[PDB]
């Protein structure tokens, strides 16, 4: 599970801006209400299970909500 | 008038829209996200 | 992150916010943005500015607030 190994720092700004379309509120983490808004703009209807299922793969830290240094390390290995 | 449209032209670029629609027509969420940075 | 604001910041903001907001009636509207960006040379369609005001809608109440305005103004510097 490593990052990318080219990862740039306008990845990253690109990063944080994906971040801040989930973090509205700025308080620096996405919660699985957050995430619901999120993916309902996108015509998804995901459960609150199913949002607990996505949260929880990113959630490094197991506490039930995602900040941005979860947020990108899991980015940036998608990105390969 | 002239330094009050500056002001709205910088804060437009700042919603990043095009990048944004781009997100919405690539749309698993997470990996569709990394393929529009990729 | 809007607390990390100068008040030079604030009143900028501010002066930026009524700019948008045409009918002074303290929120942002689609319409509002949409009149902004046309007078800009842009063309939105109707979609794209219900996405920009969804960005930073973060109470989901449909408009952009002064408070919502300036956590999108302090996160962006
Ligand atoms: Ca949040
Ligand atoms: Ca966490
Ligand atoms: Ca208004
Ligand atoms: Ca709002």
């Amino acid at each position: 599970g490593p990052m990318a190994d080219q990862l740039t720092e306008e990845q990253i700004a690109e990063f944080k801006e994906a971040f801040s379309l989930f973090d509205k509120d700025g308080d620096g983490t996405i919660t699985t209400k957050e995430l619901g808004t999120v993916m309902r703009s996108l015509g998804q209807n995901p459960t609150e299970a199913e949002l607990q299922d996505m949260i929880n793969e990113v959630d490094a830290d197991g506490n039930g909500t995602i900040d941005f240094p979860e947020f990108l390390t899991m980015m940036a290995r998608k990105m390969k | 008038t002239t330094k009050g449209k500056v002001m709205e032209r910088r804060i437009l670029k700042d919603f990043q829209i095009g990048f944004v629609e781009n997100l919405k027509q690539e749309m698993d969420i997470f990996s569709s996200l990394a393929k529009v940075i990729g």
